[PDB]
């Protein structure tokens, strides 16, 4: 359930994914650049190519089902939530400076297994914002969640294993 | 060309003075083939 | 016009910000709304022209 396949800037960091409407330029989402690779959720760009500084970035791998997508190389993020510690989300809200928020993840209980989840409701356009643990390592991204019957929004902590190294 | 671009906006860091909020309830969900989460599992 | 031109705009459960267009009968014209990136409904168009051509 996935797809494989001038070079743009890849300076490590948190990014805003921009686009233009017939009436203005705006933020569609966000992502994180790590080890020369840009990571974000599939639904922010739908696998389209992106400009980064002077160069272009083409998608390397992406999975609709997993809602994950990376550019300029294989998925480099490999840190996961340990189900205990509190985490922090680097909120990339459109038209606002980046701010971190701390929270104790809840959990998405799925037939497959359990997935960390945060009950944070931020404006539309924050999909792709990274979530980091104590050591400042990205353990996942925000944006793919559910709208609860009580008006609550819960987002999964979307993460994937490192594609470069073996599993075992 | 493309219709989207990216712009670095910050460093990847933890902020000791970050505000704390949100709850941590457990919810039963299913992940459909569209990559979307469904309630009630 | 198709019936889905009567359905209200739907943002969905994802947090991307994708400006789309939907047809608003009351106004007789199409208006922009924020599409979240997932679970799109039919009253969702990439431009005002496409929306008007279909629901005009």
């Amino acid at each position: 359930g996935g797809v494989l396949w001038k070079k743009g800037d890849t300076t490590t960091g948190v990014y805003r994914i921009m686009t233009r409407g017939l009436l203005g330029s705006y933020q569609a989402g966000a992502g994180v650049m790590v080890e020369g690779v840009f990571h974000t959720l599939w639904h922010t760009t739908k696998g389209a190519a992106l400009m980064s500084g002077e160069g272009r970035l083409d998608p390397y791998w992406g999975s609709v089902k997993e809602d994950r997508l990376c550019y300029g190389g294989p998925w480099q993020l490999q840190h996961k939530w340990n189900g205990q510690d509190e985490v922090q989300m680097i909120v990339v809200e459109p038209g606002r400076n980046v701010k971190n928020v701390q929270t104790k993840p809840g959990v998405f209980k799925t037939p497959e297994g359990e997935i960390g989840a945060v009950t944070l409701d931020f404006p539309t356009g924050t999909s792709g914002s990274p979530i980091v643990d104590k050591n400042g390592d990205v353990i996942g991204l925000y944006g793919n969640g559910v709208i609860m019957p009580n008006g609550s929004y819960i987002s999964a902590i979307v993460q994937g294993e490192r594609m470069d190294e073996p599993i075992p | 060309s493309t219709d989207m671009w990216i712009e670095r906006t910050a460093d990847i860091s933890w902020e000791s003075d970050a505000e704390i909020t949100g709850s941590s309830e457990r919810v039963d969900v299913r992940l459909d083939d569209d990559g979307n989460f469904q309630l009630m599992n | 016009r198709p019936d889905f031109c009567l359905e209200p705009p739907y943002t969905g459960p994802c947090k991307a910000r994708i400006i789309r267009y939907f047809y608003n009968a009351k106004a007789g014209l199409c208006q922009t709304f924020v599409y979240g990136g997932c679970r799109a409904k039919r009253n969702n168009f990439k431009s005002a022209e496409d929306c008007m051509r279909t629901c005009g």
